[PDB]
RNA sequence: UAGUAACGGCGAGUGAAACGGGAAGAGCCCAGCGCCGAAUCGAUCAGUCUUUGGCUGCUUCGAAAUGUGGCGUAUAGGUGUAAGUUUCCAGCAGUGUCGUAUGUCCGAAGUCCUUACGAUUGAGGCCAUAAACCAGAGAGGGUGCGAGCCCCGUUCUGGAUAGCGGCACUGUUGGUUCGCUUGCUCCUUGGAGUCGGGUUGCUUGAAAGUGCAGCCUAAAGUGGGUGAUAAACUUCAUCUAAGGC
RNA sequence: GUGAAAUCGCUGGAGUGGAACCGGAGACAGUUGAU
RNA sequence: ACGUUUCCGACCCGUCUUGAAACACGGAUUGCGGAGUGCUUGUCUACUGCGAGUCAAAGGGUGUUAAAACCUUGCGGCGAAAUGAAAGUAAAGGUCAGUCUCGAAUUGGCCGACGUGGGAUCUGUGUGUGCAGCGCACCACGGCCCUGUGCGUGU
RNA sequence: ACCAUCUAGUAGCUGGUUCCUUCCGAAGUUUCCCUCAGGAUAGCUGGAUCUCAGGCAGUUAUAUUCGGUAAAGCUAAUGAUU
RNA sequence: CAACGUGAAUGCGAGGUCCAAGUGGGCCAUUUUUGGUAAGCAGAACUGGCGCUGUGGGAUGAACCAAACGUGGAGUUAAGGU
RNA sequence: GCCGUUGCGACAAGGUCGUAACGAGUAGGAAGGUCGUGGCGGUUGCGUUGAAGGCUGAGCGU
RNA sequence: AAAGCGUGGCCUAUCGAUCCUUUUAAUCCUGAUUGUUUCAGGUAAGAGGUGUCAGAAAAGUUACCACAGGGAUAACUGGCUU
């Protein structure tokens, strides 16, 4: 929308709103983010800590595909329960929840479980989200 | 559950609540009373756990021929300072007892964690 | 002369980019193409399907999606031969062939070789010489509903299911999860200083 | 995937790949070992045909045993044996079936009345409730600026005709087919100044060396390469380099 | 085709003592309106 | 009204500059052309749709006023979980009542996203104003929970 | 040397930067920089607004405090000096 | 938890967040003040100005005295004058 | 007295009106523009009885 | 003896980032085909130094000279001072 820019309401004014004694020239201080050790170095500082330098162990070709490993916390279990699972569960009878199919493969325990019991199988549980399932009167079941 | 928390409340069970912001539903609620609300918008999933629960969804023109001046009202509202955008504002990162979040392209050891944010490494603010 | 917070710049135009330029204004010229090229191709080996060769069922490599299953390049020779076709006659009836797959599993060739008996089933086999039938070739009758299949061949589901809700059982609420994962990593990460320590005692 | 792993006076900056979803999909041939062992090939001569090239030879020369051809190549392969199963190429003529950025030919309806103009295509009227008329054609251009109806054209998922092609089937000419698969039996199975190592230089995101090359060194045969942090001793996993389409 | 500005010539009017132009306020000439 | 004549006022514009009418620079006159843009990547803001989801890529199917429009995604991007160099681990307590080896213990119910103060509005009740109750967003002061680390025990 | 291209080479420096009204309206100061014709940083300024409906003020009063300049002293310490 | 109820004057609505420009050569004056013989010189303190600002007066003037500005009219004045 | 800004307010209106105070401005920032120019999707019309372009009187708008 | 005092010097100066090297610390983490030991890399705290001390690695000449600017800055006149 050129109608609607500054450049519109800039026209007459001889320094295009960059005033008559700083100018507006080239590249003034730099190109890119030079200089953020010398004199960019307050504005480096206050908005970027831990910019310089490198801390930590340095992995030649990470596999990022090994440390993949997508969670879903307790309290968000009954809501990927099929309302027709949830008729069916009835009498005594938990709803089965296949984690890796639903694509999670760890299991933590945030939240509040609902009345109904579960059987969750995932590959990994942690020790707060197996406590509060079985507390609840479900089971957890480990997969491969 | 906002919604549903205010509604709970002693002696608001009959009360209209009336809120200008989305009403989104919330997979964590597993029980919904019933609730009367007016509403610009209700999402697809919170106003058929409202209607199946009893309860009731107006508009704003409705709620004014309902309550003109605003009688037996529950006034709600989102949380306003719950954004990303809100994480980044306050004082600088780099200055002390700071929690603001910084603009970083990523996330990672090689992403502004070394100088200014360890003691193994100049200082820590 | 970056001011205030800002996300330091990252853009990779310090080359001489204007010289390596690609547009996409001929997107839906090349679907076009496509599409007619396919169509050539149907018409050229009609009735046969427009895919190509038959493809096998695989399940995808690493951990992170091997609960998944594609389609292949083609059915090992384990395979063939359990489904009790040669190679010769797979490469004459339009089924691909593997040749460096292996199976090593039950399972995986079992898949295979009923995918494999599924399509012999659904095959049409038309005279080699249109007056003299011979033995295994299909039936006038069937021979007037052939008719040329597009897209894959034997595509598969993607389709989920939702095992059926049982009753849980004590015995599954008496196993203590947490500290089986944790003992499972416990005794990987110190098999070989067990074993190390089990030759010292050893040679003492 | 991803501005990610990684590189970088770790400064400025630079920076992939596998898995995953798709387009398209097609497989094969040698050397070597082994068997047949010249069964192979080029010119020339003479016949013959559909002759800017083909087929036959006691034609005559020559290439080839320092080995041309046949089988055969990691999915191996071969011998024997039992089962099943068994053609394929190229041309010519015809029969239709279909495409042609291929030529040529062919096409619906007002220059009607009044008016305006230098010139109309401009304005108004043309039985009819629904009406000048055609419209599967109201794209474009020309004509005295303005036009579906004046002309070329346009629409007819256009017709007729000649030629090029591709197909499918019939006939016919020439050549060619002791094979092919699965079970059992016995036998058999491979690339060197190359790989690898040292050093030097360049190069890479490749980090105790990613790729390339110079010089020195220089192999082995379940050997060799690889598995991203170098080295020994160990578990394995995975391919088969130094030949080709 | 059209045919601008700068610049220039003519006819008529008017001004014209070492600048000329310009804003405000009248007058004159002139222009224009009056069921 | 860019005609003439009077009275008052009246220095040449643009620019750098503390300061320009300047003995500072550019400008003889007129016409036409003439300078904050495109794209990639961020951030904030405004508007629109949906909302714990949203957008879907390449692609495929269709479409002959066919580069359009329409349909179409076990999978992908961003978000829903953080923290550590990493191995890894990964966010439910409040209140009441018990046993006790009185401790860095244990058990059971009820409630379930914590407490207090201020809080537009709403509700009840007095007399523009007062009191009381439930309290949004937000602010202040604390409390707990996850991860890393120091000290530090045991069951 | 000349010709074409890299090349619209870079410039913290000089010049220019094109319509009208309305409202608000500065700074030449701090800190760091091979920094001193330049930047970043805070300050000064504009806009968007949002939460509310009494606690603030370039001013006084009361109460309490801080100072070592003018004046005063050297016939009080130090230093001069008739 | 129970009671007590706004405890100097005057004026006045208050507070919060975000995004960003220009500036980062200054100069003048009363008073104080360092270097200098002095300077329309150099360097500082408080405040007000010019820069960014026209208007009446000082014959003339960036800073002096008066007073700050929509566009007009009547009346009265400031500094200054007759 | 008139113009406009700001604050407040009335009225069934992206508007009209009332009311009190206010109106300096470089660099710079915002707002309004039935100010102006050239396209596109639409809409409203004019034209050889004279469009664009060009020269120049009666008016309108700060 | 105790109350107490003590994190260097009675107080106000006496000093150092990133990267790299090096040392100390855990019966620590990683080397991603499985393990053991070397080797290498990490987490934490010091040292090796930038004195231009918020921290480039750095000798001259040009009268053969060049470019962008500067009256922010000198040499001649003019101006104030003498
Ligand atoms: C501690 C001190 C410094 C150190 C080294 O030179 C400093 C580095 C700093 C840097 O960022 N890049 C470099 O190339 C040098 C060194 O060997 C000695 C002089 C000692």
């Amino acid at each position: 929308a050129h109608a609607l820019r500054k450049t519109r309401k800039l026209r007459g004014h001889v320094s295009h709103g960059h005033g008559r004694i700083g100018k507006h020239r080239k590249h003034p201080g730099g190109r890119g983010n030079a200089g953020g050790q010398h004199h960019h170095r307050i504005n480096r500082d206050k908005y970027h800590p831990g910019y310089f330098g490198k801390v930590g162990m340095r992995v030649f070709h990470l596999n990022k595909n090994q440390h993949y490993c997508p969670t879903v916390n307790v309290e968000r279990l009954w809501s990927l329960v099929p309302q027709e699972v949830r008729d069916k569960a009835t009498g005594g009878k938990s709803p089965v929840i296949d984690c890796t199919k639903l694509g999670y493969f760890k299991v933590l325990g945030k939240g509040l479980l609902p009345e109904t019991p579960l059987i969750v199988k995932a590959r990994f549980f942690s020790h707060e989200a197996e406590q509060k399932i079985k507390k609840a009167g479900g089971a957890c079941v480990l997969v491969a | 559950a906002k919604l549903a928390r205010a509604v709970q409340k002693a002696g608001n069970e009959n009360k209209t609540v009336v809120t200008l912001s989305t009403v989104t539903d919330d997979a964590r609620l597993y029980t919904v009373p019933k609730i009367s609300v007016a509403a610009l918008h209700v999402t697809e999933g919170a106003r058929a756990r409202i209607l199946a629960a009893g309860g009731e969804i107006i508009t704003l023109d409705q709620l004014a021929l309902k309550s003109p001046k605003g009688e037996n009202t529950v006034f709600l509202q989102g949380p306003r300072s719950a954004r990303e955008a809100e994480k980044h504002f306050g004082p600088a990162p780099g200055v002390p007892h700071s929690h603001t979040k910084p603009y970083v392209r990523s996330k990672g050891r090689k992403f502004e964690r070394a100088r200014g944010r360890r003691a193994s490494r100049a200082y820590k603010n | 002369a970056p001011r205030g917070n800002q996300m330091l710049g990252n853009a990779h135009f310090r080359k001489h980019w204007h010289k390596r330029i690609k547009t996409w204004f001929d997107q839906p010229a090349r679907k076009l193409r496509r599409r007619q090229n396919r169509q050539a191709k149907a018409v050229e080996i009609a009735p046969r399907p427009v895919a190509g060769l038959l493809r096998s069922v695989v399940r995808c490599p690493q951990k992170r999606y091997n609960t998944k299953t594609r389609l292949g390049r083609g059915f090992s020779l384990q395979e063939l031969k359990a489904a009790g076709i040669s190679q010769a006659q797979a490469r004459t009836i339009g089924i691909a062939v593997d040749v460096r797959r292996t199976n090593k599993t039950a399972e995986g060739l079992k898949a295979n070789a009923d995918r494999l008996k599924e399509y012999k089933a659904k095959l049409i086999l038309f005279p080699k010489k249109a007056s003299a039938p011979k033995k295994g070739d299909s039936s006038a009758e069937e021979l007037k509903v052939a008719a040329q299949l597009r897209g894959d061949v034997l595509p598969l589901s993607h389709t989920i299911t939702f095992d059926e809700p049982r009753q849980v059982t004590d015995a599954e609420r008496k196993v203590e999860i947490f500290r089986l994962l944790r003992k499972e990593r416990a005794d990987k990460k110190y098999r070989g200083k067990r074993e190390k320590r089990a030759r010292e005692a050893a040679e003492e």
